[PDB]
DNA sequence: TCGGATGTATATATCTGACACGTGCCTGGAGACTAGGGAGTAATCCCCTTGGCGGTTAAAACGCGGGGGACAGCGCGTACGTGCGTTTAAGCGGTGCTAGAGCTGTCTACGACCAATTGAGCGGCCTCGGCACCGGGATTCTCGA
DNA sequence: TCGAGAATCCCGGTGCCGAGGCCGCTCAATTGGTCGTAGACAGCTCTAGCACCGCTTAAACGCACGTACGCGCTGTCCCCCGCGTTTTAACCGCCAAGGGGATTACTCCCTAGTCTCCAGGCACGTGTCAGATATATACATCCGA
């Protein structure tokens, strides 16, 4: 009768998000009557893929203008430059953004 | 003689350095003051929390350019340069923002 | 209190600057304070109208948000 | 002196970026907008699953309304994407005990 | 030098290795020491994919390193 | 071999034309439309009250929480009808 | 021995049943716990806009000479107010159709 | 010495006459065949109940009705009277479509 | 069996006959492909959205009930033909 | 500015298919009782909001010269509206047939619930390096001749 | 076509404050076990979706003709734009006071759950009349002299 060492459930699926809470989550959030054992797994690893996308979009942006941290503009940047993330937030404004430059060809001088 | 510019040559060295940037544009004191009187009448003697207006003058900004992009497409469309008030009467009802 | 007065005119004209206008009519102000009224009205109608269900006195900035996203106009970065 | 504990995904954002990135950093205000990005995801799937769910008459939630939702929200690519690696998590873990 | 090479399972091994080692030389060492075969290990140092073709000295393996292996 | 029950709204909005206009009949598809109308407005009211009490910190709705929603999702002269009826239609049922 | 029983919407003096609005709210995944009250409000609100939206419409029908209620007087009614047509912006009726509305400018001279 | 009317009084007569009824418009088995062959291509050996058709056809029509009456407004805005591609693409690109 | 061009079935005179109940006076020659890739692109995309639900209940026919939940999920509600 | 020709509105018989209504009944709602946790109320702490005063400085406000843009008027020719004869296939009415939607048994694997416990995650402190800021020079633009 | 002024960018040096990391601990996720029912699979019944064939006639198609409208071009007048001078209030820093938000403990009562009983709403079947068609006639409207 000795209880084996324990192992977070996040571990054996190989993931980062924590599984348990978002199964905590699921089960307090009055979705269902009851809550199978695959949800939280699936749920996990397509916040993480989306974070990854995400983040590797905006590290990229940052490096670009030679700096090491990354601030609400690098994400704006990132996420519009992107059709697929764009028609995903497509009504969604994130603070401290600003727009892409942009300029109409007609209002360009002439020669 | 004193050196002038073009009429037109300012207008685009605005436009790229206030579209390059991420700042706000209207002063924090007077957008303030019109939340507290706007929302006055609703109910009196009201406070406010201070990212409350913070929040609000975001989303007025970033309506506000949006509202002004499709106003000037809608200007350029009709084969001019300077927008008017008819154009934003256009886009509104476009919108389905107007009845 | 002609308190809409605060929204000068060089602001407007940096609004319209950022969003990309080359030149401005004489008229558009007037029309840019009724809208901006508008929509300030609204919002702070329903975020007032959530911090009564509340029982609160202080507004916070978490109703906001809501007011806000019950509109289909979601903002991120204040708590959301 | 008692503070409430409040609960964020801070430190799982930070274990991913350090995973693609090795060398960069981030701000509050970015990890606030990470917050709320992955709070409004989780919200939307969830709704999504639970009507979903209700529409057949059933009481259980389970891969297979999880995966259907995701189907109906994400477009073509990321859908795609996010298919196999549900899947490949969700075999991951049944086969190990 | 001597590294320290973590497998799935939370047992780590020795690797009496150089520098100028290949990735391929602590796969080979990593097999002959334990079965796993080289097309099956999947290495990481300091967040950094190991490559066959590169030595420890270009992902700056050092004595007393500890490496990460996946052997799905 | 008869069919299932199907659940309906017919009955009383049959009831409630006849109260309003008493000498005037309805076809098939105006009572579908009127249903899909009765449905549609239900599930918007429930499910606003329902966020509304999940903001709170609170497990139970209450007239209070269907009072809230109906002020929110109905324009003004609507909001303030309704608003009445309900609260008179809940004080006649206390008493009795 | 026992009572007669009498519905609870004889009671609060309604046309729709209180019975089914509770059973839907608590079979409908929306609370733990769902209070006496809440009911009785939700009959009331629906009730009062079936009998607007019926009244305008029968109106509508009446004034086509007709004694029963077809799709176009309910689109007529709805169209025709303001606050009713602001609340359906996003609904599309079956068989309804379109306002007689012409652009002045299109007007021969 | 033949009355032929002159160019706009008929157009506004089917305006007046379209505007009054309410029947379908579009025929019906073309647009069968047309959302068969479109449903084709995402799983074979699919069936449909008429329902389903018709109330497709319904959805379709409305939308392309309010489509046309906002081209329409979009090229009077521009002092014109013939509707043309560039005002349904302005349309399209303001009502935040793609 | 395999039907190919069916788009050409939606004739000219067809969307003459829906641009006059929108309100339009004189048509230009051009637009008649315009409306054509605009339809195929709505019904496309709600076509898709039915195939999905029908698909998760492990049918193989196609309801009502499919194409009003597709419509409704992107915010054009249709109602007479159910729920 | 009149008058002929065309399309639309108005009045009457008539015949059919959908609406309104009467039954049977069976499942869902109502009456009576218990028990147990969610919510209302009182008391306390202290944090955050409001209010006032001085300076200082950048931004707001006002006036003027002028050049480019909005707008009206004119001419042309070409695409689109209207009408007629010809060709095509949609629409209606039957008749067959079977794939598949829908309902009933049953039986087992899976999820809810409970007690012990132990390692992950959150609050508090700090330390030092990335980014903000200022001064200077090289560079890249624009406008008059 | 070419050169003189302005605005912008790259480089170097200096300083500050918040981001990354370490400790301590308390509550939530794990582990082991029991029990009840949700649904997966098999079987059967009956409907409605698919296919074919014939006929009728209304609608789509193609062609000829004329005209009105889209578009390019020109001239005028005036109204925003760029620049200089004067005025003002926004902003930062600091100092005081207190109202209302956030916890914590205690207690009554409101709702979930169970059993028993009966009546209201639904499926079914039927009669008859509101209105959709067909026919004729009166009236409003458009385009040429």
């Amino acid at each position: 009768k000795t209880r084996a060492k324990a192992k977070t459930r996040s571990s054996r699926a190989g993931l980062q998000f924590p599984v348990g809470r978002v199964h905590r989550l699921l089960r307090k959030g009055n979705y269902a009557e009851r809550v199978g054992a695959g949800a939280p797994v699936y749920l996990a690893a397509v916040l993480e893929y989306l974070t990854a996308e995400i983040l590797e979009l905006a590290g990229n942006a940052a490096r670009d203008n030679k700096k090491t941290r990354i601030i609400p503009r690098h994400l704006q940047l990132a996420v519009r430059n992107d059709e697929e993330l764009n028609k995903l937030l497509g009504r969604v404004t994130i603070a401290q953004g600003g727009v892409l430059p942009n300029i109409q060809s007609v209002l360009l001088p002439k020669k | 003689k004193p050196h002038r510019y073009r009429p037109g040559t300012v207008a685009l060295r605005e436009i790229r350095r206030y579209q390059k940037s991420t700042e706000l544009l209207i002063r924090k004191l007077p957008f303030q003051r019109l939340v507290r009187e706007i929302a006055q009448d609703f109910k009196t003697d009201l406070r406010f929390q201070s990212s409350a207006v913070m929040a609000l003058q975001e989303a007025s900004e970033a309506y506000l350019v949006a509202l002004f992009e499709d106003t000037n497409l809608c200007a350029i469309h009709a084969k001019r340069v300077t927008i008017m008030p008819k154009d934003i009467q256009l886009a509104r009802r476009i919108r389905g923002e107007r009845a | 209190r002609d308190n809409i007065q605060g929204i000068t005119k060089p602001a407007i004209r940096r609004l319209a600057r950022r969003g990309g206008v080359k030149r401005i009519s004489g008229l558009i102000y007037e029309e840019t304070r009724g809208v901006l009224k508008v929509f300030l009205e609204n919002v702070i109608r329903d975020a007032v109208t959530y911090t009564e269900h509340a029982k609160r006195k202080t507004v916070t900035a978490m109703d906001v948000v809501y007011a806000l996203k019950r509109q289909g106009r979601t903002l991120y970065g204040f708590g959301g | 002196r008692r503070k409430t504990r409040k609960e964020s995904y801070a430190i799982y954002v930070y274990k991913v970026l350090k995973q693609v990135h090795p060398d960069t950093g981030i701000s509050s205000k970015a990890m606030s907008i990470m917050n709320s990005f992955v709070n409004d995801v989780f919200e939307r799937i969830a709704g999504e699953a639970s009507r979903l769910a209700h529409y057949n008459k059933r009481s259980t939630i389970t891969s297979r309304e999880i995966q259907t939702a995701v189907r109906l929200l994400l477009p073509g690519e990321l859908a795609k994407h996010a298919v196999s690696e549900g899947t490949k998590a969700v075999t991951c873990y049944t086969s190990a005990k | 030098m001597q590294i320290f090479v973590k497998t799935l399972t939370g047992k780590t091994i020795t690797l009496e290795v150089e520098p100028s080692d290949t990735i391929e030389n602590v796969k080979a060492k990593i097999q002959d020491k334990e079965g796993i075969p080289p097309d099956q290990q999947r290495l990481i140092f300091a967040g950094k994919q190991l490559e066959d073709g590169r030595t420890l000295s270009d992902y700056n393996i050092q004595k007393e390193s500890t490496l990460h292996l996946v052997l799905r």
